[PDB]
RNA sequence: UCCUAAGGGAAGGGGUAACCCCGGCAGAUAGCGCGAUCACGCGCAUCCCCGAAAGGGAAUCGGGUUAAGAUUUCCCGAGCC
RNA sequence: ACGGCCUGCCAACCCUGGAAACGGUUCAGCCGGAGGUAGGGUCCAGUGGCCGGAAGAGCACACGUCGCGCGGUGUCCGGUGCGCCCCCGGCGGCCCAUGAAAAUCCGGAGGACCGAGUACCGUUCACGCCCGGUCGUACUCAUAACCGCAUCAGGUCUCCAA
RNA sequence: ACAGUCGACUC
RNA sequence: CCGACUUUGUGAAAUGAAUUUUACUUAUUCCGUGGGUCGGAAGCGGGGCAUGCCCCUCCUUUUGGCUCCAAGGCCCGGUCUUACCGGGCCGAUCC
């Protein structure tokens, strides 16, 4: 056979990300003495649309701690933030939407976004539009906290991981039908070359395990094992179950 | 006078820009500096076996000034201090037809030479530098001098031994014979050296150095064990 | 130290003074005036330029620029160029149109060498 | 011609039997820049080169002139950088 | 072209003043006690008007003379637009799409440091002085100058458009 | 709510 | 995918005559910085109903302004020697 489409993506060539018009990475500011032991005051200057991303971005301008210059950071905007708002970052910051506090400063039940995982990774969790995490518990004899992620999983993270209060703005985006091949086309033009998709059953045997046959059908179980070689692992990888979700397994 | 006034700066965690204090602790150095500093630190942490921790116990400053006073007396003949006498003995040979210069007495150096003098028992005091690298050149000298029953000392600084003999580094010295004017001063020096070094040898061979953890680790160690108490 | 960043300390660089010259033989000026000005052009088009536009046309070296052409026309022919225009001809040689400053007369310069 | 785009090449370093393959991996990174000279000082942050005769961009117009050059390259006049 | 003077579009902006019986306004919108209507100003664009360039040029006539001769007459007046080409202004709509960078140039914050008035410290003004290097530049651009073995009914990116 | 002049276009 | 050995050191317990468990940091692996405040002790305020000896603080919450190259004090040392430069600490806690 020949190298199948799933295998061709790892080489990069035409499958790299489409990032000419993007506005830079979105993250917190490098954690320093100011944010560990108090609070640093920032002003939101613009709310901007970032191509390839549903969450809007907030340009926050801080004043440098020890140099005579500005420091211009870029956050994933929480719903509610507006231009001219003073956001506050640090350990002693108030519990307000748009503020960045460590999780030891957040009561259980709080809603949080852009949560760090390692102290200083500048944000890994709950970053898509309308997504948040919830603080479940604190364990003060470890310096760790349990949060619920958007997927529902419960992760133990340090008590110094920083998070932004509230939820990421732009929520509700995926509830709108697209109605058109054209609308899907413009969505992916600014993300990556993954659209449209030809069904493997419509291919020839030389380029896909599902290809070929006098009728379009798979002919073998579509669930493939976890340890299958690349070029063989197509379909439902390491699936624990198939079929329509009902009852407990839908929970 | 009434114009001169004071504008104290609120050098807080959100206030005025701080001044130029010393951040010598946090400077990110070149690799050559970086690796050498970690080299001493890693040495600290690991358990040094006795043969290598038999160093780390050097001769005192008080005794070294005493010993190095003697060695400075017996410096070998300088490069310049060596060509006029060969010039002078030309006439003694060319006319007098005799060489008459008598045995000049000085320290002996060079590792192979000193090892030779030790095993023939012509050595009376061995002086081993603590900082020879690679260390294997001298690790076994304490055992050989102890077995052959010659007093030996471990002074601090191979660069200093080399200075005596007019080299850059020397790594070992030994005095074979002193003049009849210094028997007393020589004897008193080597009495302590045998006591300091050749007496503890059979209990320092079973002493393991190293294992010292870091400052912040020890400050954490004490807190943990105090709560036990 | 106040800065956290270690830069490269700056030291002395000594200049070159070699113990023997790598080149003894001097440089001849291979683009002298005769190399620069090869020969005047006598095409009927050029002969027009002498009267109508107070101009002289030469075939010059391919490696001579407008500045050296101005110099060489003063050493040779002892005249002044108001303006020099050049083109590399389709067959590979460079041609220079020399305009004389209005003191000198191009026709009289043409006669003193022989073109007209 | 200058600048950068997508992108290419690339020094230390990593791999490689070698040809070659890797640029963010962070190394006293190449270049130091600026004020000075009558010497010293300051600062060094995401950093070299290439890459567009349709992108960005110091400055020109009218009138004449040839067998063949110029609408703005030559001549006349008038400007500009 | 360029140099001045005028004009000042549609927007934007300023000052006075205080709006219901609401008014101002577009083809559409929209605007107003966070200050409308009004009255009066500022600025902006211009490929707009006048003068200089510049009539000495060009063109059209009519003459008269040997050889890039010479002389003469003139180079006006209004009006029109769901017109066409280019460009611009200012609104509106669309997006799970929001539609380069750098070189380069301009402006500001701060104010360490600086000088005379027998005179020295200046100065992004006007005028005046010098210099401006290298390579391309002809011609075709196609039912014959390019590719298709050809002077091949094929193919090959543009600008002008009665 | 008149008088004068002008006016290219549509039904 | 899985095991042994190697990298690979340190020391503690329970069953055993090896197996799971644990603890250290310097190997290694990962992360973040223009390696820009880490550890310990102080100090400052605060809570006292054993004056405990301990705990909680660290000179910015405010409206889309601004924020550098230190004022000020003390002390050496030059000089005009009868008017002017160099330096040291504090300000900016110590180790
Ligand atoms: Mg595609
Ligand atoms: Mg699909
Ligand atoms: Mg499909
Ligand atoms: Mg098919
Ligand atoms: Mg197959
Ligand atoms: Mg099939
Ligand atoms: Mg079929
Ligand atoms: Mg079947
Ligand atoms: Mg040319
Ligand atoms: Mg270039
Ligand atoms: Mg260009
Ligand atoms: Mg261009
Ligand atoms: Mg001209
Ligand atoms: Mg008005
Ligand atoms: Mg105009
Ligand atoms: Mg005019
Ligand atoms: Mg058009
Ligand atoms: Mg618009
Ligand atoms: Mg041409
Ligand atoms: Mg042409
Ligand atoms: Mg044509
Ligand atoms: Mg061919």
């Amino acid at each position: 056979g020949r190298v199948i489409r799933a295998q061709r993506k790892g080489a990069g060539s035409v499958f790299k990300s489409h990032t000419h018009h993007r506005k830079g990475p979105a993250r917190f500011r490098s954690l320093d003495f100011g944010e560990r032991n108090g609070y640093l005051k920032g002003v939101v200057t613009d709310v901007i649309h970032d191509p390839g991303r549903g969450a809007p971005l907030a340009k926050v301008t801080f004043r440098h701690p020890f140099r005579y210059k500005h420091q211009k950071e870029l956050f994933v905007a929480a719903e509610g933030m507006y231009t001219g708002q003073f956001v506050y970052c640090g350990r002693r910051a108030t519990l307000s939407v748009g503020n960045v506090l460590p999780l030891r400063s957040v009561p259980e039940g709080g809603v949080i976004c852009n949560v760090e995982h390692h102290v200083g990774d500048r944000g890994v969790f709950a970053r898509a539009s309308g997504d948040y995490a919830i603080v479940i518990s604190h364990n003060p004899d470890n310096g760790t906290s349990r949060i619920k992620l958007p997927s529902g999983a419960k992760k133990i993270v340090p008590s110094s991981c920083r998070a932004m209060i509230g939820q990421v703005a732009g929520g509700g985006r995926t509830e709108k039908p697209m109605l058109k091949a054209g609308n899907a086309y413009h969505k992916y033009r600014v993300k990556r070359n993954s659209w449209p998709k030809v069904r493997g059953v419509a291919m020839n045997p030389v380029e896909h395990p599902h290809g070929g046959g006098n009728h379009q059908h798979i002919g073998h179980a579509s669930t493939v094992r976890r340890d299958a070689p690349p070029g063989q692992k197509v379909g439902l990888i390491a699936a624990r179950r198939t079929g329509r979700l009902r009852g407990q397994a839908a929970a | 006078n009434p114009l001169f006034e004071k504008r104290p700066k609120q050098f807080g965690i959100g206030g005025a820009l701080p001044p130029k204090k010393d951040l010598h602790r946090f400077v990110k150095w070149p690799k050559v500096v970086r690796i050498q500093r970690q080299r001493r630190i890693l040495k600290q942490r690991l358990k040094v076996p006795p043969a290598l921790h038999q160093f780390t116990r050097t001769l005192d400053k008080n005794l070294a000034t005493n010993l190095f006073k003697m060695l400075l007396k017996y410096r070998p003949e300088d490069k310049a201090a060596k060509k006029e006498r060969l010039l002078k003995r030309a006439q003694a040979e060319a006319e007098g037809k005799t060489v008459e210069a008598k045995k000049p007495i000085v320290v002996k150096y060079g590792l192979n030479h000193v090892t030779y003098l030790i095993e023939q028992s012509k050595a009376q005091l061995v002086v081993i530098a603590h900082d020879v690298d690679p260390i294997e050149l001298v690790v076994w000298l304490p055992a050989l001098c102890r077995k052959m029953e010659v007093p030996y000392c471990i002074v601090k600084g191979k660069s200093r031994l080399g200075s005596i003999v007019h080299k850059k580094t020397a790594s070992v010295l030994c005095l074979t014979t002193v003049k009849n004017e210094d028997k007393l001063e020589f004897s008193k020096i080597l009495e302590a050296i045998k006591a300091n070094f050749n007496d503890k040898f059979d209990e320092v061979r079973k002493k393991w150095g190293g294992g010292v953890m870091g400052s912040k680790s020890q400050a954490k160690t004490k807190a943990r064990e105090r709560l036990i108490a | 130290r106040t800065s956290v960043t270690f830069h490269r300390p700056k030291t002395l660089s000594k200049a070159r003074d070699p113990k023997y010259p790598r080149i003894s033989t001097p440089g001849r000026n291979k683009l002298d005036q005769y190399q620069i000005l090869k020969y005047p052009l006598t095409t009927e088009s050029a002969m027009k330029k002498i009267e109508d536009n107070n101009t002289l046309v030469f075939i010059v070296d391919l490696k001579a620029d407008k500045k050296k052409i101005k110099a060489a026309v003063k050493k040779m022919y002892d005249i002044q160029a108001k303006k020099v225009n050049t083109l590399i001809r389709p067959d590979g040689k460079k041609k220079a149109y020399v305009k004389l400053t209005p003191d000198y007369d191009a026709l009289d310069v043409a006669n003193k060498i022989g073109i007209i």
